[PDB]
């Protein structure tokens, strides 16, 4: 209202940093959905290749 | 929204088209891949078990619950 | 400084106006940081490490933040030190002591600037602390004459301690968890005896108590898999080559048909001792050892079951849970007692199977199963419902509680604040800044909601000093309220910690003067 002022912003920062990184990573994966979507290669350091569709695999 | 677009299609045309089906009856409309609209989904004998989709929302509401109760992040060894 | 050098290199010495200027800068420094996680309305940090193959956790306990972070001031080790010992001596106000402790030495140098030599301010604060556990004693209120009465404490404390932690959003499921787990113990104080099994997988709210016990172990090849009205035998001893003859013999013989003749003999060894195991009239059998596959068709052969290697914790549970004897040599077995639970049958949970007794005789100890959707939220879940235990098995051994919410506090501060105003002399500043540290943490709390703290702390003093002894506040509003009608209620042990060791701490810091520090070693690893 007329007081409480926040002197602190880190608080809100670190919630829009999460809301960012979150969201990115649902951005990645959303092709992979659907009848018609398709798959992903993963190379591994070691030299491992996987091709997936499965969501908890990627 | 995210099907209607990986078909090619036009995402906005369909969900429109989708609530606008859901107001007004049934509630079996979807979209329909094979046929490029939307029709009555059962007649396409696609279906999925109940538990897919409760489990799928309580977890997903549960964690956003315990991602907003975080202030700090700290560095340790 | 002397023009002669008198350390090593690398030894350094801070003396009066740099000593205590470094050690009020990391006191306050860690006050401040996890002042954060205070109160019902605080929030949780993340804690992610560089050297532990990024471990990554997520608590609002004030004990674990301090135990990970990687001080090096000096005078912040002795901070740490006091919330690691407060956690193992009543597991909770590991946030509060700390947080007071900063606060007394945020005082002390402001004091210091007005030219106070630092042993006025100590015998000053040593006179007000009397009078301040004295005051809270006064406060105690000593339940225990009646069952209903004492039943309803111990729901107030239990939902009093859950109110600040990720267990707030399901309070009422999980403080008949908490409360109805401690009444099993009948007073033995035992803790180990509530085995927390967590699992990931669910909603939070499945989680619960079972009203028997769970063995996360597996049943021996062709036994039966399911007994009713069983016997137990519990048993700590060798099955696998038991033949451990703790003597340095050895087998000297000069044909084959002769080792031949002794092979046998090992397996005749082995036979006569199931059979004296069987004598017993048993139909289960629990090792905390492994069983060979020999003495495994033994039982199978006779209709028994066989569990393999429960540690001890394993088999110390069960004995209590059922009533029977850890026993060995079975040469009499007249004077060995057999555990009786109505029922074994094998249950599965998520995905693993878990051996499943119910209508146990005893029942002396139990089994909680935690659900969960991340591993961050079951670890938090286990470490807050660890407050919980403890906290209540606190209140059993000694049943008298004083009001929370800030009432506590603010009663106190009112007492020195008595005392303060008929002493002479510079001792009577030193007492008024005592008061002001202990006012802060009502203050605190009120911060972290949103609230105007000056208000409402400005209220509450004078209704203290007026006699309203129960007055304090209300978060889910924001204003006034009663503490008898509402039922924030602390335990008398815990707040006394809580005052004692923090005004401990402010004490021996203060007393310091020089800083030395020596010549650091050099990493040159394996
Ligand atoms: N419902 C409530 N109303 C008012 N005060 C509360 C409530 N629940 C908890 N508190 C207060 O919160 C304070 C801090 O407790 P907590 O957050 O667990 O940190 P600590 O680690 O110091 O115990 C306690 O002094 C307690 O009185
Ligand atoms: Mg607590």
């Amino acid at each position: 209202g007329k007081g409480a002022y926040q002197d602190r912003d880190k608080p809100a920062q670190i919630r829009f940093s999460n809301i960012s990184a979150a969201k990115a990573v649902a951005d990645a994966i959303r092709t992979s959905l659907g009848p018609k979507g398709m798959d992903k290669m993963i190379q591994d350091g070691k030299g491992d290749v996987t091709i997936t569709n499965d969501g908890a695999t990627i | 929204s995210t099907l209607a677009e990986n078909a090619g299609l036009n995402p906005i045309s369909t969900v429109t088209e989708l609530r606008n089906r859901h107001a007004q009856g049934e509630k079996t409309a979807g979209i329909n891949v094979r046929k490029g609209g939307i029709s009555n989904i059962l007649e396409e004998l696609v279906v999925q078990p109940l538990l897919v989709s409760v489990s799928a929302l309580t977890l997903a509401t549960e964690t956003v619950r315990s991602i907003l109760k975080i202030d700090d992040v700290v560095n340790t060894r | 400084l002397a023009p002669v050098n008198i350390f090593k290199a690398g030894a350094d010495e801070e003396r009066a106006e740099t000593a205590r200027l470094t050690s009020f800068i990391g006191a306050i420094a860690i006050g401040d940081l996890v002042k954060s996680t205070l109160g019902p309305k605080g929030m949780d940090k993340i804690l992610l490490s560089s050297g532990r193959d990024a471990s990554l956790m997520v608590t609002n306990d004030g004990a674990t933040i301090l135990k990970n972070i990687g001080v090096d001031n000096p005078a912040a080790k002795v901070l740490v030190d006091m919330s690691r010992v407060q956690d193992d001596e009543v597991g909770d106000g590991t946030t509060s002591v700390t947080v007071l402790a900063a606060e007394l030495l945020r005082e002390a140098e402001s004091l210091i600037a007005k030219k106070i030599h630092p042993q006025t301010i100590i015998a000053g604060w040593r006179e007000a602390t009397k009078a301040a556990r004295e005051a809270l004693l006064s406060s105690a209120v000593d339940h225990g004459s009646d069952e209903v009465k004492f039943r309803q404490d111990l729901m107030n404390i239990a939902g009093t301690t859950l109110s600040s932690k990720l267990l707030t959003h399901h309070k009422d499921h999980f403080t008949k968890l908490a409360v109805e787990a401690v009444l099993r113990l009948k007073g033995s104080g035992n803790l180990e005896a509530i085995h927390i099994i967590k699992k990931l997988g669910g909603s939070l709210a499945d989680s619960y108590l079972d009203e028997g016990f769970l063995l996360d172990k597996k049943i021996g090849v062709n036994q039966p898999k399911r007994i009713e009205n069983a016997k137990i035998l519990i048993a700590n001893t060798g099955m696998d080559t038991d033949k451990i003859k703790i003597f340095g013999s050895r087998v000297r013989v000069d044909s084959t048909a002769k080792v031949a003749e002794i092979e046998h003999a090992e397996k005749e060894k082995m036979k006569e001792k199931v059979e004296r195991i069987l004598k017993h009239g048993i139909n289960c059998f629990i090792n905390r050892q492994l069983i060979y596959n020999y003495p495994e068709q033994l039982f199978g052969a006779a209709g028994v079951m066989a569990i393999e290697h429960a540690d001890f914790a394993g088999v110390e549970r069960l004995a209590l849970v059922t009533g029977g004897e850890i026993a060995s040599t079975f040469d009499h077995p007249e004077l060995v007692k057999l555990g009786s639970c109505k029922l074994i049958e094998e249950v599965m949970i998520g995905e693993d199977k878990l051996i499943h007794f119910s209508g146990v005789a005893l029942g002396e100890a139990c089994t909680i199963v935690l659900r969960g959707a991340t591993q961050q939220i079951l670890d938090e879940a286990e470490r807050s419902l660890h407050d919980a235990l403890c906290v209540l098995a606190q209140t059993v051994k000694d049943s008298r509680t004083v009001y929370g919410g800030g009432c506590s506090e603010m009663l106190m501060a009112h007492a020195v604040t008595q005392l303060a105003n008929r002493t002479p002399g510079k001792e009577a500043v030193a007492m008024e800044s005592y008061a002001k540290a202990l006012r802060m943490l009502p203050t605190i709390i009120a911060d972290n909601a949103g609230y105007d703290s000056a208000d409402l702390v400005a209220q509450l003093r004078a209704a203290h000093s007026e006699g309203n002894t129960t007055a304090g506040l209300d978060m889910r509003e924001g204003t006034i309220g009663d503490m008898a009608i509402l039922g924030i209620t602390e335990s008398f042990q815990v707040k006394r910690q809580v005052l004692l060791s923090a005004a401990e701490a402010a004490e021996v810091i203060l007393r310091v003067d020089n800083i030395i520090k020596a010549a650091p070693r050099k990493r040159v690893p394996d």
